[PDB]
């Protein structure tokens, strides 16, 4: 009760199939990065060796790894919406400015958003500090002290010891946002650099594997 | 005896394991299809080889079944044993390249995988344990009024490639992962569970396959008396690979809670 | 804001009584039993939109990798695989003859698809840009004519062979998320984060009328058959029914059970039936006279991004990030 | 989009391997069937007539339907053009056709009329029976029509007796009963002129008949 | 648009509601959802 016609559309139709096939598999070679910077972050500057208004992708290999990394230009300040299209992405880094100080509070308050969204729960962060050379510049001259914008900084406990002690204690800042939900599915990795890194994508991709090793665990039943 | 233990309890772990991957759409990825095919050659054991032991130990070794089941019931045993050998092999080697490099390892990760895997692991277990309905079958199977291997050329040849090759192969590959993990928690919590399944392996299946092989390669009684229940040892490894397997996840945890 | 005020009096005049009381007194719906007749595969990734064709027999079903597919509902055949410049897409929408198709995303530029063309491929006849952000809804007034949302807080008309907005609805103060045109399509509705939803005419560029109920966005918008009324999905797990003559609320949906967002709404032929898409991955039908939940249609494992009932009435699909799409009826 | 021979069958003006590929004219009479291949090599079909001795392949940097020929007799010769369709929900198969060539060495359709006189703006009926009954399972009626004008290669027209094929003028049109059809043609002109060929295809071979003709 | 919308003929919403339920009324019996079609008809 099938005729010739049903018969030749079903040959086109599972060549449909075949092809939708091939092109995910083609697909989920790729890992997919998402990149969120408020503002003096580097976005750019993070990644060099590789560099439609909505949203601007760079895309660059490491040892035969491709990874695609995704900024947006188009999009305002709130990103409520956007952000549930990328809960399939492998990490998302947050890029946060380490040069100035009043800077820092709310963009705690911007990792503390992306990071309790209810649908990006199960991804990871990987977090550049940029400008960390232009932060020790300025820590080195002392004129103003990161520990008056916060009485908790103001005495803190751990290049010079004092700027290595605020640059771990702002990193640590950024990571007692993160350790609060404790759930163990996800967990964010603090990395310095300078505005002018040889390769930050060595960082990206030991991260990445870092992951993916974990996830395979969590599926293996090894943990 | 203590027999019975086993069989109600290697029904029930194993029923209770397939019960909680066929509800739950959490865990419908290709790992844990393979321990649903572990599962499904686990189930099998408790029901067609182990009552038959069953009534053979209460019959005081002699068989009351007829004559014609002896090779069929061996290659039964023989086939289910080799497959409960082989899955936890292809699973070690599996968790290896999962451990070493998880990129690559998710590059092709995927269902073809665990087809190809199950695939290849269920044709060895089918072509070691073949010949012994083709040449075996009633010397080469019955003696004594007990349905016993007596071919001694495949019992020690056929137990070289069904378990000291993949013993070899778990010995080469737990040194090589935990090397890789030792290279935080939550690995040493995989390293705890590695060293139990492969401290547990070597102790349940090892000493009938030691006890074999020594005893074809050399006191009968004594032998017979250390087979009769390091077999039975061996069964209980059925009793394990369904519980250890999935009890340190935390979805099985609860979905066992649940029943 | 004191005429607001007024306003606010007004139409608390306007009212003698609330719909429900009126609904009392009606035969009750009776436990409805739908199971799904079809499910149709092939999507690698989640789908955010579905639209059902006027013939009832096609629908087209936008995902997350990238490719858009026309199947073939009762046969479940595969008609087409479009692909896609923009991977990310939220819209997608079938035009009244079936000719065009349009698709929407992140890109900020609505898609527009003549599927018949000289090499029997699917191409793009025009993409229409104009919108500084994502396009939220596209729905087809006619052929040549395309209305579109878009979190630019501004809804377009566009003329397809021009290229260019022949009109601009910027009355909103948010992100517009939904869009649903009228059965006269003079008028069309539209909703958004500011949690406000407006009618707009066509033809003259203005909104007629503003409603308001909602604690929260609202994600999804239906039109009633009459034309007359319209529901609305928000994340505030409540679903409105407001009436365009009356221009007040006359009832709202909601249950202890169900804490989580609406993602989709669609009515049945009657309009007795408001069928709605959770994020609890269940569906419900709500009798839409007293407000009592009939029935759960639960088949999908993830959410339920896009539902939508036939134009001959006879089957509702449901399609979600589960990543296959499931006709029931 | 223009099909070129020399058999071989360069194709240039589309996408190569989204197309299905098929016809054999007699100098007697009309069409008959000879091959259908799919896209990309999916099925074949034969006749038994020209079964055997004949081959199908497709090459896509070359783009070309192929025909290698073996058991050369009085019943290969002909000219042949080269046949495609699409099919889905929606389907218009038998759109367009090839230039041709020449080479020199189940259900029966016909109408009852071969030849046809025309009188200018009077509507007229063209009616070929089936053998086997269009109406399918689903309700799609499989009944086809052609026109053959002198010298250039044939185009359709009407599928299926309620669907009229784009491209064509809405004059043409088509009423139905059960395994019983009648054609409507309204307002005739020239360049209407021609040999008309109706064809079914609830199952292969193609069955092509030998059509009417319309004399001025 | 404040004034538009304060210029708008306003109606009891009781014969709005009245008016609801005679369209559901009327195609009541016709839609499927509601009475289950019987099963030659039904398309699926
Ligand atoms: C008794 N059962 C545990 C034997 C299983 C087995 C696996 N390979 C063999 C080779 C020879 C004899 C027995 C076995």
């Amino acid at each position: 009760t099938v005729s010739a016609e049903d018969k030749a559309a079903a040959e086109r139709s599972k060549m449909i199939d075949k092809n939708l096939r091939e092109d995910g598999e083609k697909a989920r070679r790729t890992l997919r990065l998402l990149l969120l910077g408020a503002d003096n972050s580097g976005k750019s500057t993070i990644v060099k060796q590789m560099r439609t208004s909505g949203i601007f992708e760079t895309k660059f290999q490491v040892d035969k790894v491709n990874f695609h990394m995704f900024d947006v230009g188009g999009q305002r300040d709130e990103r409520r919406k956007w952000i549930q299209c990328f809960n399939d992405v492998t990490a998302i880094i947050f890029v946060v400015d380490s040069s100035d100080y009043n800077r820092l509070q709310e963009a705690l308050n911007d990792f503390k958003s992306i990071w309790n969204n209810r649908w990006l729960r199960t991804i990871s962060v990987i977090l550049f500090l940029n400008k960390q050379d232009l932060l020790a510049e300025k820590v080195l001259a002392g004129k103003s002290k990161i520990e008056d914008y916060f009485p908790e900084f103001a005495r803190y406990t751990t290049e010079d010891p004092r700027v290595t002690r605020a640059k771990y204690f702002i990193r640590k800042e950024f990571v007692d946002i993160s350790t609060a939900s404790g759930d163990g599915r996800h967990i964010c990795y603090p990395h310095f650099t300078c505005a002018v890194d040889t390769e930050n994508a060595r960082r990206i991709f030991n991260d990445c594997k870092d992951i993916i090793l974990q996830m395979n665990l969590r599926e293996y039943n090894l943990v | 005896l203590l027999t019975a233990v086993v069989i109600i309890l290697t029904i029930a772990g194993n029923i209770l394991v397939i019960m909680a991957v066929s509800l739950e759409k959490k865990l419908q990825n290709a790992t844990n299809y393979f321990l649903m095919s572990l599962a499904i050659a686990d189930m099998l054991l408790g029901f067609l080889v182990m009552p038959v032991s069953m009534l053979t130990i209460l019959y005081g070794y002699r068989w009351p079944l007829p004559s014609k089941l002896c090779a069929v019931w061996i290659y039964l045993d023989v086939l289910f044993s080799t497959a409960s050998i082989m899955h936890l092999c292809a699973i070690s080697l599996d968790r290896y390249v999962a451990i070493q490099n998880p990129i690559h390892h998710s590059r092709f990760n995927s269902r073809t995988k665990a087809f190809l895997k199950i695939i290849a692991v269920w044709t060895i277990s089918v072509g070691i344990s073949m010949p012994i309905p083709v040449f075996g079958l009633d010397s080469k199977v019955f003696k004594e009024g007990s349905c016993l291997l007596a071919d001694d050329n495949f019992v020690l040849i056929g137990s070289f490639v069904s378990f000291f090759i993949p013993l070899t192969i778990m010995v080469i590959t737990y040194f090589l992962t935990i090397k890789s993990l030792q290279k935080i928690s939550n690995e040493q919590k995989a390293c705890k569970v590695l060293g139990i399944v492969f401290f547990l392996f070597v102790v349940m299946w090892c000493p009938f396959f030691i006890t074999n092989i020594m005893a074809v390669i050399c006191n009968e009684d004594v032998i017979g008396a250390l087979l009769n229940v390091f077999v039975w040892i061996g069964y209980l490894s059925s009793a394990v690979n369904p519980l250890v397997y999935t009890l340190f996840n935390k979805t099985y945890r609860s979905a066992f809670s649940r029943y | 804001e004191q005429l607001k005020n007024q306003i606010r009096d007004a139409r608390k005049a306007c009212a003698d009584a609330t719909l429900s009381q009126i609904t009392n007194n009606i035969d009750p719906v009776g436990r409805i039993q739908m199971r799904t007749r079809r499910t149709l595969r092939g999507h690698l990734a989640k789908i955010y939109a579905m639209h059902w064709g006027t013939d009832s027999r096609l629908l087209v079903s936008a995902s997350q990798d990238g490719k858009l597919i026309i199947w073939d509902s009762y046969t479940t055949n595969k008609v087409h695989a479009i692909p896609l410049r923009s991977s990310w897409v939220m819209t997608c929408a079938y035009a009244p003859s079936g000719n065009y198709v349009a698709c929407g995303g992140l890109d900020n530029i609505c898609s527009i698809y003549n599927l018949k063309t000289r090499e029997g491929n699917v191409r793009v006849s025009r993409e229409l840009a104009g919108h500084t952000g994502y396009l939220s809804c596209c729905r087809f007034l006619d052929d040549n004519q395309i209305v579109t949302s878009s979190g630019d807080t501004t809804c377009a008309l566009w003329d397809i062979e021009t290229g260019q907005q022949t009109t601009t609805f910027t009355g909103h103060t948010g992100d517009v998320m939904s869009l649903s045109l009228a059965p006269d399509t003079r008028l069309f509705v539209s909703g958004a984060c500011d949690a406000s939803a407006k009618l707009w005419d066509v033809r003259e560029g203005m909104c007629r009328q503003t409603f308001t109920g909602h604690e929260s966005d609202i994600n999804a918008i239906c039109f009633f058959p009459n034309g007359n009324a319209f529901a609305t999905g928000s994340d505030d797990a409540t679903c409105r029914l407001f009436d365009l003559r009356a221009d007040q609320e006359l009832m709202t949906y909601s249950h202890d059970n169900i804490i989580c967002g609406i993602t989709s709404v669609s009515f049945s032929k009657s309009g007795r039936l408001l069928l709605a898409g959770y994020d609890d991955f269940n569906c419900n039908v709500w009798d839409a006279l007293k407000a009592d939940r009939a029935g759960v249609l639960a088949g999908h494992d993830n959410r339920v991004s896009c539902l939508g009932v036939t134009d001959d009435g006879m089957a509702v699909a449901t399609g979600s990030w589960d990543s296959f799409l499931k006709i029931w009826n | 989009v223009q099909l070129v021979e020399s058999l071989s069958c360069s194709a240039s003006g589309f996408a190569f391997s989204s197309f299905g590929m098929h016809v054999r004219q007699a100098p007697e009479k009309g069409l008959e069937w000879v091959a259908y291949i799919s896209s990309g090599s999916g099925t074949i079909y034969y006749a038994d007539t020209v079964k055997g001795r004949f081959t199908i392949s497709r090459d896509d940097p070359k783009n070309t339907l192929f025909l290698q020929m073996t058991s050369l007799r009085s019943e290969d010769t002909a000219m042949y053009y080269c046949v495609r369709s699409i099919y889905y929900y929606g389907s218009s198969p038998f759109d367009f056709w090839g230039q041709g060539t020449t080479l020199t060495v189940d259900i029966v359709m016909t109408q009852a009329t071969s030849s046809v006189p025309v009188t200018p703006g009077e509507s007229v009926s063209i009616s070929c029976r089936s053998s086997k009954s269009l109406l399918h399972s689903n309700g799609n009626t499989y009944l086809y029509w052609f026109l053959q004008r002198p010298g250039q290669s044939p185009q359709l027209l009407i599928y299926r007796m309620s669907n009229l094929a784009s491209g064509v003028p809405d004059r043409f049109s088509g009423s139905g009963s059960g395994t019983a059809f009648t054609l409507t043609i309204s307002r005739l002109e020239a360049e209407d002129v021609g040999v008309y060929y109706c064809m079914q295809h609830l199952e292969y071979p193609l069955t092509f008949g030998a059509g009417t003709k319309l004399e001025l | 648009q404040l004034k538009m919308e304060a210029n708008i003929d306003r109606i009891k919403v009781s014969k709005a509601a009245a008016d609801l339920m005679a369209y559901c009324e009327a195609h009541a019996k016709e839609d499927p959802l509601l009475t289950p079609v019987p099963a030659s008809e039904n398309p699926f």
